Order: C-alpha cells, then structure tokens, then sequence
C-alpha cells in the first residue's frame, strides 16, 4: 500500500467479519451481551417479523371499509392496536395508492424501513442504486421492477429522512371477488408495500 | 455531513437489482446475523448508542471506498466499532488485537454466557421500541401548506437534511409534533428536541425535471425559514 | 452527471497525504506509463476522443466502486476503454478477451512496432494543444460584476457545473469568450460554443460559512442567469 | 459473488494492468499505435517537463518588474511567448499572492493542472481530500500544508472546471537579498505554485 493513496483499498469482507466477532467475544467476556441475548435478536428478525404482518393489515382494509377508514385516518393508533409496533416501527404512517396517486418509500441516507409491519427491508432497498434514483426518476426505477406507468399518474416518494415510517397501500386487484380476507393477504406482496409494484390479479 | 452515505440525485450507480421477494435471502453468513444481535443488543443497554442518531452518524464516517463495499451489514459491524470506542466501552487496541486474532484463526472459539434478565431486557427493547416524540414550550414556526425556504446550510457533523433538498422551496403537509434533534443527538449535545414537519418538493423545484414527480421528506425547524 | 467524480463540498475523504515534492513519485508502475501514452496517443489522432470531454465522461461513468479504487491511471485505463469501444475502434469482446489473456499470463509479449511518423505526429499534439476557443456571432449575455443566477440544473450527462455551485448566486469576473461547450461535445453533439465566464462566489453563499474564502469557478453561460 | 451485490466488489489493480496491456496489444496490432509513439509520450511526461519550467516564470518576475508587469497583464501571451506551452497548457492564467489574499489552486472535478508549464500534478492534488475540500475549508486543508493563516488573510481558490489553467506566483521571501535569478529559481516550490505552501527565506 503506497502511503499516498490508503482510500484505494477497501477492507475486505474478511475484516468486517474478524470485527464481528471481535466485538461478540470482548462485549461477552466483559458481561456486557450474552449468547442468548445474540440469538433472541437473531430470532426475532430473521423468523418472528415479516411481511405478513403488514400484508394482513392491507387484507383488512380491503375487507372492512370502516377499519380502512380508520386506518387512514389514525394509522399510529390502529397499527399499534394490533400490536404492529416496536423498534423501528413506533410510529407508522399508511399512504394509499389510488387510480392518479402512486406512492413508493425510500431512505435515501440509509436504510430506515417498518421492522415491525414489514420485517427486513429488502436487499436492493438498502443500497445506493435505489437510493439514489428513485428520488430524481422514480419511473425509471419502476420500470425496472416491471411498473410502467402512464405519464398521467402523480408519483409521490416518501423519502423517510426522520423516525416515522410509511407503509404503501396498494389497491386489490381485479379478479378477487368472493375471496375471503385470509385469501387476499395471501396476495400482498411485500413489494406492493413499498409502492415498486402494483399487485396482479390472481 | 455532505457523506458519500447522502445519494439522493446521484446518477451512476446504475440499475437496481431486482429480486423476486421469495429469493431475497435476508443473511449469507453468519457474521451478518451477529452484527443485527450486536447493534439492537448494545442499543437495548444503551451501550455505544441510546437512539439511531449516534448509530448513523458512526455508518457516515466510514471511509467512502469502505462504504461502497463492505456491504450492509458491514455498516453495522463499523458502527458499533466506532461508538463503542467512542464512548469508552472499548479499548481500540484491544479491538484491533482480538480482530486481528479472528482474522489469522478464524474459527477462535466464542465465550458462552447465558444471561436470561439480558434476554428479557432485550426482548422489551424490540417490542417498546424508542419513540423520539418529545413535547415542548414552543408553538411550531410554520403551518400546513406554508411555503417554507429549506436553508442551504451545510453541517459538518450529523445532519437528516438531504442535501439535494437544500437551497428549495418547499410546502408544509403535516406538522408531526416536537422530536429529539439528530444534528446534536448523534453527538451525545442533548435531545433540544424541535419541531419536525413533513414537507412536500416539487420535481421542478429539485432537478427541474417536467414529470408528475414529487417528494415528501421530513425536516426539522431549524432546517427551514419563512418566505 | 451527478456522480462520485463531483466531490466539491463533500466531508469524509480525511486528510490530504502530504509528501514531499522530491519524494513525490510520478509512476510506480509501468501500466501507469502505458496509460499515459495510450491516452495521449489515441487522442493525438482522435481515436476515441478529440478533446477531453469525451474523455472525462467515460472517468465520470465509472462505477462509484472502481473509481474510488482504481487509483488515478486506473481511470484513464478505464475512460480509453470506454471510448474506443463506444466509437467502435475496438470490439468489447476481443478487448475482454485480450484482457483475460493477460490476467492469466501477464508476462505475454506484446507487439513491437516502429512508427516515426506516428512519434512525429504525437509529439506536434504535445506541444500544439488543443485550444477550446471559438469565435461565435452572438455577444455575451453577462458582463463583468454582474450578479448571476447559477442555476439548479441536473444534466445526466457531462457537465462541468459543479453540485456545489448550483442555485446559487455569483458575480461575473471575466468573459473569456465562447468555448466549445462540454455538455454537448462529451457526448459527440457537436462543439456548439457557449460563452465561458470566471464567476466569484462567496463562502457564505456556497456554504453559509463565515471566514474571507470565496470560490472561482468557469461557468459556460447556459448554466446561468440573470437575476 | 451474490448478484445483488456486485457493486461492493472493486476492479483489482490487476484488472487495469491487464486492462491496459489489452489496449496496448490490440491498438499496436491494428496499426492505432506503436512502441516508439507510446514511448515518446512517457518520456515528455516523465522527465521533459517539470515544475522547474513555472520556477523559472517566478524568478524572472521577481528580478524583472517590467516581465512581471506584463505577465500579469497578459499572461498567455506571454508564456507562449517562452514556450511554455501544448496539451493541457494552452490557456494559462496567473495570480499573485499579495499580504492579504492567498490563492489555492484546484480541480474539483477531475485533476485539470497546466502540464506545459508545471508538469504533472502531485498525487495528492488528484485526490478526493483535497478536491473535496480545498473549496469549502480550505484553512484547514492550508494547516495540513504547514500554512497556517491569519483570519485576516482572504482565500480565493479557483476551481478549473475548464479549460482554463491557473498557476500561482508565490512572494519572494526575506533573506534572498542579492541572490541571482537562477538562485531564486531554485527556491520556487512545486506547492507555491499550487497554492498550498509559501516560500521559506532560505
Ligand atoms: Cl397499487
Ligand atoms: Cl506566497
Ligand atoms: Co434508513
Ligand atoms: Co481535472
């Protein structure tokens, strides 16, 4: 490495890796985390939350006109009703795509996504592609989901810059009739929640 | 920080990489899964970081090329490292030396502890979660469809205001109510909560493009004057 | 474009590594000196780029990764690249293919052949230039101390407007006559030249900063206007 | 690589070694270039042209009122007029450092520098610290230089976003009374040319 350009070189994912466990050992010898503490986070992130959780709530709105009313007009008290609610997810707002209004989340400066509504963000969601453009050509962005949409229709992004988070209501597809509400969140994709595609009829 | 974290009108990075949902493995080794139990683990005791302003303020700081491609959770590893540094709950020495034995021993053995009351601690912390909604004496400076000037200042520490937001006109759409301030929070300077609006921009306004585009970003006080 | 390239206002990127100037190695090694004549001799005879417009365009298109990376003949390397495979001098599948070859067996000989009248031609392009100036029938639109309007425009393509300096107020220091004009030329457009101007702006109005700093900046003249 | 993610993985220096014989080996073989055009273009780079070239422009408007009067006044006619000039180096501009204003020259946006007159630039100069943040701080970036600045001293940095080039005519100090033209020329610095280094008394 020439001393003069020490910016040229990343750390490798090795590194990062070391450090990781570095940190687990020092943090648990010192009595400041434990295995199960780890494991407890592991679990509730990789398997407790999902994407059904907000699917179920999208079902309902389709289901109940009343709780979509309320939903829209006081989504914080609704959700936290529900128990939708934890870190990350304190305080979540519900915005609704209708016929001229297309509405699609970001956090541009990171990552910031409704843990506890939606689970983990997804992989291309965190990273600087998305981030950058769909803030400046959002139709662009949604063509490359499949989303091409009519000039005609208002694109409003929600760039999620502080703690309250949105969650996208996409609108039921035709083709559901007679479905029941469990049949319906079946088909709510978590992309549809983040406003990156329209849901198709079944 | 103007940081290479602040992407919001960046062209080249090219095109997103679509996956179907069902394919979107969340982890592809382990240290990721060890990095989340490390962050939402030291949060929950208020170790290195109380709230996520000291956490993102320690991701902004990353070298730039280290950034770009430690990849996510690599952020989270780099973060912690520093706060908890910073803070002095870590010696950077030691860190170093132990990272440096679990990169030439790789399969090191790992300390066993079981700590249920740090289990139900942490537990809480995931479900209470940590509103940042605060109340204050003052009454909001700005109203509901206000058209407010988003200030070109340029804060060398932590800030939320996407700079390509800066130097705007904007409309006020909703004022949330009073949240801890990340610009002195991330530095441990105080909560000095203050009013925290969201606010809409128009795509001429922010590029000068001509489409149907607009976007809602959350701003505090401090970022905006009148007109 | 408002790419990784455009770093003016940005914090993060440390400190300056100061060196000596006798101890301020040009080259370290030879692909270095291999770029530099590659450059120099592709556009002594406009293979791939005539001017340097063109050749800033495929630096600036490089992925933020590499670019970061690369080190700085790195970008060169990768700028005749891009060119001479978007004019179609050279085919991106032999290119890749020759590249592979000498990544496997990097000692492979390469081709020797003398051409003076080549070095004759190369040399005249050393020492001639490229002069950028032209001569246009309209007249400036702006005149020395003028307050301008820098506008906030977002070209994708090539521009030399640097984000920092843009929706921003400045004041005309010099008319230095119509330029080839690089958000046009880059792209192979045509020179279609512009007036250029020197143009001051203050650091609190770049920065709202404080301290006797301002900023000189040569702006073509669709980037501004007047106030 | 996990086709999500192939934007943290950088080129190699190996690739752009590898990447640059390829050119090399294919622009010879097509008859584009030869050995001896590419070796003409390292050895003017490398070795015929320097900072000594600018050193020289200094100490001659030092020793010569009427030189530098006219230099300021009509600065590229004037460097034509002694040669120094060709690619990179067909516009020249010069500014003086005065007791009250100091000037720091940069690009921003690539590494633009007058190759003709000073040779090519330092390996710092291309660099994202610096083109960062001369524009912004440049008091700090100074004091990384040694030069450490009064309040009172007003900075103007020019930005070479075209193809305009500045050099920078550093003051004589103290201590040369006496001294020749050519021993002043060897006090002129590559850095006072730049911007970021005033010149010791010797
Ligand atoms: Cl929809
Ligand atoms: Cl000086
Ligand atoms: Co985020
Ligand atoms: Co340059």
């Amino acid at each position: 490495i020439d001393p003069r350009f020490p910016h040229h070189h990343p750390r490798p994912q090795s590194f990062w890796e070391a450090r990781a466990k570095a940190l687990e050992s020092l943090l648990i010898e010192k009595g400041h985390l434990s295995s199960d503490a780890i494991e407890r986070v592991i679990k509730h992130y990789e398997h407790e939350l999902g994407p059904m959780n907000g699917a179920k709530v999208v079902a309902k709105a389709w289901t109940d006109p009343a709780f979509k009313q309320r939903l829209l007009e006081d989504s914080e008290t609704v959700l936290r009703e529900l128990g939708y609610y934890g870190l990350q997810g304190e305080h979540i707002r519900v915005v609704e795509n209708t016929d001229t209004v297309h509405n699609v989340v970001v956090c541009t400066l990171c990552s910031c996504y409704p843990w506890p509504l939606l689970g983990l963000p997804p992989s291309w969601y965190k990273e600087p592609a998305y981030r950058a453009r769909v803030v400046k050509e959002p139709r662009q962005v949604l063509k490359e989901f499949g989303l091409d949409l009519p000039d005609s229709v208002e694109i409003r992004v929600w760039d999620r810059s502080s703690e309250i988070r949105f969650m996208v209501l996409p609108q039921r597809p035709e083709g559901t009739e007679g479905m029941t509400e469990e049949e319906l969140a079946k088909l709510v994709t978590r992309d549809s929640m983040i406003g990156v595609a329209k849901i198709e009829p079944p | 920080m103007n940081g290479i974290h602040d992407v919001g009108g960046m062209d080249g990075f090219g095109k997103v990489m679509y996956v179907k949902e069902e394919e979107d493995i969340y982890f592809t080794h382990d240290w990721e899964r060890l990095a989340f139990g490390l962050v939402a683990g030291c949060k929950a005791q208020g170790l290195g970081m109380k709230a996520f302003d000291e956490f993102r303020i320690g991701i902004e700081l990353m070298r730039p090329v280290d950034y770009l491609t430690s990849s996510y959770y690599g952020h989270w590893i780099a973060t912690v490292a520093y706060n908890l540094v910073d803070t002095g709950v870590l010696d950077e020495k030691e860190l170093d030396e132990r990272t440096e034995v679990f990169l030439k021993k790789p399969d090191t053995k790992i300390p066993r502890r079981e700590d249920p009351a740090l289990v139900k601690l942490v537990e809480k912390a995931l479900y209470d979660g940590l509103s940042p909604l605060r109340e204050i004496s003052a009454s909001p400076r700005f109203k509901v469809g206000e058209r407010i000037k988003a200030k070109n200042i340029h804060p060398t520490g932590h800030t939320r205001f996407p700079r390509y937001a800066r130097d705007k006109y904007g409309v006020i759409d909703e004022v949330y109510g009073a949240h801890v301030f990340p610009d002195d929070a991330a530095h441990r300077k105080g909560e000095n909560p203050q009013y925290l609006y969201r606010v809409r921009f128009e795509a001429e306004e922010l590029w000068g493009y001509k489409q149907k585009d607009s976007v809602y970003i959350d701003l505090w006080e401090s970022y905006m004057e009148p007109v």
